[PDB]
């Protein structure tokens, strides 16, 4: 193990991916929230800032909307063979029956 | 995200889906004494066409 | 005594499911 | 034509409206809710790897010189 | 990529977690490449009145 | 112009049908209304 | 509180 | 780095118990007049 | 001459402006859990270390 290289750890490489954007969001929620509360700024990014911030509050309601969407598309393609490939539907043995009626459809020809 | 935590997640997710079932016995076996319960999908139809 | 038929406007037996996030 | 009323729902948990909770597995719905990492070799990375921001920036050099001018005030 | 492609997904299905992949559908070009299908399911969903 | 004075429900598999608009469903089940054969039988007479 | 923030709160959020 | 085989000896029971569909007591009254109808519906 | 006082159809009027509800089957809507959280995380405490 020691001739063996060090590795590169992919699950802590996740979570300071998902919180570095966490913290983006957050330091842009909270640098477009400055733009608009001054007054020295000018009213032609004052009023941008302000949907900006709108666009900023509305993302776990648009996640929230956006993955009932995706779920309900998904359970639109789940067919019962996809998900159950060993289902048993019928099957019937040759009986005795069979070869009766194929000797009476010789019979009566 | 180590292996004790994936499965203890695993844990807390199989135990969901057993009391789920538990409701969707209870929810047959109340149909099956004449008893109009709802079930883990919706009521299918109305009176209107369909039964 | 009235009783309302289900083709009366407001009684309805098809309910209004609301959505999880509501 | 001829249109019946549904009488009456004897309804079980979790077969209801707003029977939903935070608790329940996300089978669907593939938006994940992550753990935050706090280790602190990760919160220095955390610290290096953010962007920046302007007020935060001229509010640090201020905070600064004033550290600066007060260390070097208080020993004389 | 073959090799590493067929593993994740082989322990996605094993664990028994389903859906899209979590990266993919979080950005905005998913939902303009898709404007044919988000139209049906946004009409069936408002008009059953679950949206 | 009447208002709304009932409930109205039509099934689910028959979310396709609007006014003022002709599906293809309609066009593949009743054909007669949309070959040019029989003047009387226009699809302007089918809306009708 | 302070009528530089009271004309912003509900403009922040209409509620 | 996980032990998979006790990660798959829960996972089965996990799609074992998973809802993915109705089972056959819980399906109501099926209506075949239904069935067909929306068959001919060129839905998803 | 004026238009309204030219001769219309006697007909039922229109119910194109009418709001239906669907009868949806049993299978077709999947089952749900896991209300989503619309409110924003806050890092109050990540920003405070």
């Amino acid at each position: 193990p020691g001739v063996l290289p060090v590795g590169i750890d992919t699950h802590t490489a996740t979570d300071i991916y998902q919180t570095l954007i966490a913290l983006n969001l957050d330091t842009t929620v909270n640098d477009c929230l400055d733009k608009l509360l001054n007054d020295e700024c000018t009213e032609s990014t004052r009023e941008n800032a302000l949907y900006d911030y709108y666009a900023l509050q509305l993302l776990p309601l648009q996640k929230a909307v956006r993955g009932h969407v995706l779920q309900f598309e998904w359970h639109q393609n789940s067919l019962l063979t996809n998900t159950h490939p060993n289902f048993l539907s019928k099957i019937r043995n040759i009986n005795v029956q069979d070869a009766l009626l194929t000797n009476q459809l010789y019979k009566n020809h | 995200f180590s292996n004790k935590e994936y499965i203890s997640r695993l844990w807390h997710t199989l135990k969901y889906y057993q009391d789920l079932k538990n409701t969707r016995m209870k929810s047959i076996t109340s149909t099956s004494q004449k008893i109009p319960s709802a079930s883990i999908w919706g009521n299918g139809y109305s009176g209107y066409g369909n039964g | 005594k009235r009783v309302p038929n289900p083709n009366f406007l407001g009684n309805c037996n098809i309910k209004d499911f609301k959505p999880p996030y509501i | 034509v001829d249109s019946k009323l549904l009488p009456k729902n004897i309804e079980p948990p979790l077969t209801s409206q707003y029977s939903t909770r935070h608790d329940a597995p996300r089978g669907l719905f593939p938006f994940e809710s992550y753990k935050p990492s706090v280790q602190l070799p990760d919160m220095a990375k955390l610290k290096k790897m953010m962007n920046t921001s302007d007020s935060e920036s001229t509010l640090y050099k201020y905070l600064k010189e004033s550290k600066r001018k007060y260390d070097e005030i208080t020993h004389p | 990529n073959e090799c590493i492609a067929s593993t994740s997904n082989a322990l996605k299905v094993l664990s028994g977690d389903e859906g899209y992949n979590e990266d993919m559908v979080r950005r905005a070009n998913f939902y303009k490449e898709n404007e044919a299908m988000l139209r049906e399911n946004i009409e069936v969903i408002l008009s059953n009145g679950r949206m | 112009e009447i208002p709304q004075a009932h409930e109205i429900v039509i099934p689910s598999y028959s979310k396709w049908f609007n006014l003022e608009k002709i599906h293809s469903i309609e066009v593949q089940s009743l054909p007669e209304f949309f070959t040019n054969r029989i003047p009387s039988k226009t699809p302007e007479v089918y809306m009708r | 509180l302070s009528t530089n923030l009271i004309s912003k709160i509900s403009l922040l959020r209409p509620s | 780095g996980y032990d998979i085989n006790y990660i798959s000896k829960i996972g089965e029971k996990i799609d074992s118990n998973k809802p993915i569909f109705l089972f056959a007591p819980e399906l109501g009254a099926i209506n075949l007049h239904a069935l067909s109808m929306s068959l001919q519906s060129k839905n998803l």
